[PDB]
């Protein structure tokens, strides 16, 4: 670890988060489909949506693990994939001092299970959710808008959606309200191609086709 | 393949019995919320109103889709009733100031290039 | 002759309304900080005459200091609209000068101007608090050009 | 007073008369909603639901399903009721 | 290491007792807080006079855009566009053609100062110091129009303001 | 005489500035001006609606102990007379079972809003 301006790596880590995942996969069976331990050290566990509750129970509740805190639960938008929701649950265990991504898959019209039982923090993470993506978690408390405006229609951060959306507001002295427009921007957004021709990265080279 | 976890209906005939149902709420709430919200329009506009929604997706045919609409569905409704919403809001379904847009194939020539 | 005294009288009214400008205390977002240590001993607005008042009724002036979004939009015009008038707007930073940084998201508008009328644009990411103090002080001396009287004389 | 089963039907048959939707003379007790006066099935929602407010009862969506004649809403009501002239 | 914030126990003796009941009858330490007030009376003010009197600013301070010309009068700005593709707020539009010179001069050079964040990422990425967030922050304007910046309005704040950048500039060069 | 013609003044200018306020300035009315005021947004409700009362029987309890004072302000004139030892009796009687009535309402926890 001389070298000035490469990032240390620590394998104590790698090795005593791979062994866990071995372990969850091992007591989880039916659900766990992959486990996954990165070079800086973190481990994801990829899992079938019917194992949301069973799994995040466990590692909530169980002895060894003791995740008690939900940091976060989001939501990314793979257009490619036929199921192009990808759930993540970070999870943080205060016991023993370390994190774990939980990650499940779901699609436009396919329901998830409210983590609310395990986790109570969850209740507006999955409202955020299908606000900004549409996906819908049933047996949710009160599942509604949270961060878009009243009326909004579409669900902004999925891919297909524009930057600049399909409406606009503006004050219209006739009606003496405020009203929404269909959007026409004086400066159109300009798209930058940045990306370069020539591969960077090696190690990440994808088998061809 | 097919085999697909349901939202809540198992059939068309259960999805379009909440449908209707859904359809009786409105029904009921158009009279208040001209009341409450002070609109300047007819409750028979409104009633009018929400059967052109109801009617615009007349087409659909997966049980999943449709309770999908009628939970969004309800969830204006929980904004309109408990006054969540505003008149601005309410009033964007007339589309007021949008001036009627060319509909034939002469009137969008003479006016630009779109289809 | 009566055009020295609306000239007077002209210049008394303005006078009055220039010396005790009584900003609504509304804030959305990061220009708001800037705004608060306009109101801090180093600036002091107050020493200008210049006091923030909750009520809209018992406002002159709007600081729009932060991004307008669509949901907020609404409320914004409401209480300008609860203002007596004489009101002034000013709008404070990028975003609620054209939509700065946000300019071309779907939940902002492009602008506060779209919803109200403004008088003074005070430019910043934020503005400096002494950039926003130049913006009222220069709406103080729009107010001392203003002839309200004078015009009603020779209507 | 006590409902009869002439009585039902004049009231009945008195709201679908309002309905501009309805020809009156046009209008009979066994005439279909569907086959016949040629309304849509949300049409059929809101002349059940007038009922219920005309004989201040609620009629659940599983019956008001099936009540597509004048004279099949006059039993059901009749049939809540307890009524039998 | 961690500390107890609030988890001490009183004295129950009789005279620390009588103590606190005076302080509950006769309101000590509410008095204490008034003096502190009262010091704070004597005290300068803090408020400076402004505009007689201004805040003090560093040479690196990001204010009103400005284009910069070399000692000869030429402009500097060759239209690399790099201030354009960097600018994380699509804030700058130019058009560039050659001059009848041949020279790679620019056409247009617009500025969306409603648009701007003011983060100097345009004049890191210059690569001859041609675009530079000035020192002026005092361009307020009545309309809106006022401040979509072209490249005239643009020229005359660098030749009003020259004298001023260029010397923050040899401040601060060192640094950059 | 010039209480009453003190009272006429000062209540007058109170007025004649109201007159001056209503008239002198420059209106401009309309609708949503004139809005009742609920932080921009519209009120979901009516202020005359009714608003539940947490100090109900500390409210009652004030007609009590407000009374007492008028027992109790002619002290000053009733300790002029000559009869002293009946008046101290009574007196301190009087304010005793005031301090007995705010005791029982004190330890039956009268003096609590209810929740
Ligand atoms: C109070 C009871 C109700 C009112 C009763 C009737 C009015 C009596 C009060 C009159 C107050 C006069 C105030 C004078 C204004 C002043 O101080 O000038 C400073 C100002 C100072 O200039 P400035 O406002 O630009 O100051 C800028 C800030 N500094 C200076 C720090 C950079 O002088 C002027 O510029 C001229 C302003 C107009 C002067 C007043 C005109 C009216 C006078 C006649 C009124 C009667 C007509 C009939
Ligand atoms: C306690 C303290 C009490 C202090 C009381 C204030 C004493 C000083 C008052 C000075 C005079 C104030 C006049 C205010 C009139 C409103 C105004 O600003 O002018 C706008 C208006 C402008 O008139 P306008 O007709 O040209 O345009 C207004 C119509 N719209 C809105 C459509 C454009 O002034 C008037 O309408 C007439 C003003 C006449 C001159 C002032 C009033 C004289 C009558 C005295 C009674
Ligand atoms: C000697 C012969 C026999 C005669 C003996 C006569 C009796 C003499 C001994 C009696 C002592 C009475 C002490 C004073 C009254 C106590 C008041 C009290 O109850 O306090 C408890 C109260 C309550 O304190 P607390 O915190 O304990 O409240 C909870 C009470 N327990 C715990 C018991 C439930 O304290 C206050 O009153 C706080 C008031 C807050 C507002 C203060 C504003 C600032 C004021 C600062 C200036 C004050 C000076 C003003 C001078 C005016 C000049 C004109
Ligand atoms: C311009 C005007 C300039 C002159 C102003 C005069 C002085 C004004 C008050 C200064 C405040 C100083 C604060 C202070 O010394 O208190 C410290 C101390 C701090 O006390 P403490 O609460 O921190 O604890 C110390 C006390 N024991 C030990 C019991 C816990 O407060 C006092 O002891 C002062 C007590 C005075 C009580 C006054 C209330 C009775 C009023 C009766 C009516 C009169
Ligand atoms: C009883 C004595 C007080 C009555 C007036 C109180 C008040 O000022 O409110 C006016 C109330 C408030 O209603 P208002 O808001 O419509 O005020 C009048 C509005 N303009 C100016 C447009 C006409 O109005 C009245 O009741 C009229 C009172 C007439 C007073 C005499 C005015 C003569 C001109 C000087
Ligand atoms: C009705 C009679 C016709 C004449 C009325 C008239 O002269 O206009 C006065 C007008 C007519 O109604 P007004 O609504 O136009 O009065 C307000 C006009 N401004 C705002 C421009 C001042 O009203 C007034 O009473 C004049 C203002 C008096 C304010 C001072 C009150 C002192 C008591
Ligand atoms: S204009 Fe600048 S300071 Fe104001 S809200 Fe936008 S980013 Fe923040
Ligand atoms: S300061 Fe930043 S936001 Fe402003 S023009 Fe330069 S690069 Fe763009
Ligand atoms: S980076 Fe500098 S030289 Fe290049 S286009 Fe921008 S201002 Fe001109």
């Amino acid at each position: 670890d001389t070298r000035p301006t490469v990032r240390p790596r620590n394998d104590v880590a790698h090795k005593q988060l791979s062994a866990f995942g071995e372990y969850v996969a091992e007591i989880l069976p039916k659900y766990v489909q992959q486990v996954q331990v990165s070079c800086f050290n973190e481990l994801e566990i990829c899992i079938h949506p019917d194992g949301v509750i069973p799994v995040l129970t466990f590692l909530r509740d169980h002895s060894n693990a003791q995740f008690k805190s939900l940091a976060d639960l989001t939501a990314v938008d793979i257009p490619t994939r036929q199921n192009r929701f990808e759930i993540v649950y970070n999870l943080l265990s205060l016991r023993f001092n370390s994190r774990i991504r939980v990650k499940t898959y779901t699609d436009e019209l396919t329901p998830i299970e409210s983590s609310v039982p395990v986790y109570k923090a969850a209740n507006w993470y999955e409202r955020e959710i299908w606000d900004m993506f549409g996906v819908f978690f049933a047996n949710h408390p009160d599942l509604r808008r949270i961060l878009t405006d009243y009326g909004f229609e579409g669900h902004p951060f999925r891919k297909d959606f524009p930057l600049s959306g399909y409406v606009e507001l503006r004050y219209d002295d006739e009606v003496k309200r405020v009203v929404a427009e269909p959007v026409e921007l004086a400066q159109e957004f300009r798209k930058f191609d940045l990306n370069s021709p020539w591969e960077a990265f090696p190690a990440y080279r994808q088998p061809p086709e | 393949s097919t085999s697909v976890k349901p939202i809540f209906s198992r059939d068309m005939n259960e999805a379009k019995r909440r449908v209707r149902e859904l359809y009786r709420a409105w029904y009921r709430e158009v009279p208040n919320t001209v009341h409450l919200f002070q609109l300047d329009i007819s409750v028979k506009q409104g009633r009018d109103k929400v059967r052109e929604m109801f009617k615009k997706n007349a087409h659909i045919t997966d049980p999943r889709v449709v309770d999908l609409l009628v939970i969004k569905g309800k969830m204006e409704l929980e904004e309109t009733i408990k006054v969540w919403k505003q008149r601005t809001h309410v009033m964007r379904f007339f589309h007021e100031t949008e001036a009627p847009r060319p509909k034939d194939f002469l009137s969008k020539f003479y006016v630009g290039h779109d289809p | 002759r009566g055009e020295y005294v609306v000239a007077k009288l002209d210049d008394l009214i303005n006078w009055a309304r220039r010396s005790s400008l009584w900003p609504m205390t509304f804030g959305l977002a990061c220009c708001a900080v800037e705004m608060m240590h306009m109101a801090a001993p180093r600036y002091d607005m107050d020493r200008f005459g210049v006091v923030f008042r909750a009520s809209p009724r018992q406002s002159d002036v709007m600081i729009v200091a932060g991004t307008l979004t669509n949901k907020m939009a609404p409320a914004l015009r409401k209480v300008y609209d609860q203002m007596p008038e004489p009101r002034y707007v000013v709008s404070m930073g990028s975003c609620a000068n054209g939509g700065g940084y946000y300019h071309y998201s779907y939940s902002v508008v492009r602008g506060c101007d779209r919803i109200v009328p403004v008088d003074i644009y005070v430019p910043g990411c934020p503005p400096t608090a002494e950039a926003l103090l130049y913006g009222i002080l220069q709406l103080q001396k729009k107010i001392k050009r203003e002839k309200r009287l004078r015009i009603w004389y020779r209507r | 007073p006590p409902l009869t089963l002439e009585g039902i039907k004049d009231r009945v048959l008195y709201v679908l008369k309002l309905y501009d939707k309805i020809d009156p003379e046009k209008l009979s007790v066994n005439s279909h909603f569907m086959k016949d006066l040629g309304l849509d099935s949300l049409d059929q929602v809101e002349i059940i639901m007038a009922m219920e407010d005309e004989f201040g009862f609620e009629i659940p969506d599983i019956d008001a399903e099936k009540l597509m004649c004048p004279q099949e809403i006059v039993d059901y009501i009749a049939d809540k009721k307890d009524v039998y002239e | 290491t961690y500390k107890y914030v609030n988890l001490r126990e009183p004295s129950m003796d009789m005279k620390s007792v009588t103590d606190r009941a005076a302080q509950t009858l006769l309101w000590t330490e509410l008095i204490r807080g008034l003096g502190m007030t009262l010091s704070y009376l004597f005290r300068e003010p803090a408020t400076i006079n402004y505009p007689f009197e201004k805040g003090p600013l560093s040479p690196r301070f990001r204010g009103e855009h400005a284009l910069r010309r070399y000692p000869s009068g030429e402009e500097r700005c060759i239209a690399c566009k790099l201030c354009e593709a960097v600018c994380p707020a699509q804030a700058i539009t130019i058009e560039a053609e050659p001059r009848a010179d041949g020279s790679r001069r620019t056409t247009r050079y617009d500025i969306d100062m409603t648009k701007c964040i003011y983060c100097g990422f345009c004049q890191e990425a210059c690569p001859v110091d041609a675009i530079v967030e000035g020192p002026n922050f005092e361009f307020s304007t009545e309309t809106h129009e006022e401040l979509l910046y072209n490249k005239e309005k643009l020229l005359n704040n660098g030749d009003k303001w020259e004298a001023e950048i260029a010397a923050n500039i040899q401040a601060d060069y060192l640094y950059r | 005489m010039n209480l009453m013609l003190a009272l006429l003044t000062n209540f007058t200018l109170a007025t004649l500035l109201v007159i001056i306020a209503f008239w002198l300035p420059q209106l401009n009315v309309y609708s949503e001006k004139t809005s009742p005021y609920e932080c921009g947004f519209d009120p979901m409700g009516s202020a005359r609606l009714p608003f539940s009362m947490k100090f109900f029987l500390v409210a009652i309890t004030f007609l009590l102990f407000d009374l007492e004072i008028a027992l109790l302000l002619p002290l000053p004139w009733a300790s002029q007379t000559a009869n002293l030892n009946t008046m101290l009796t009574m007196a301190l009687f009087l304010i005793i079972l005031l301090a007995v009535s705010l005791a029982y309402e004190w330890t039956q926890k009268g003096l609590e809003w209810t929740e």
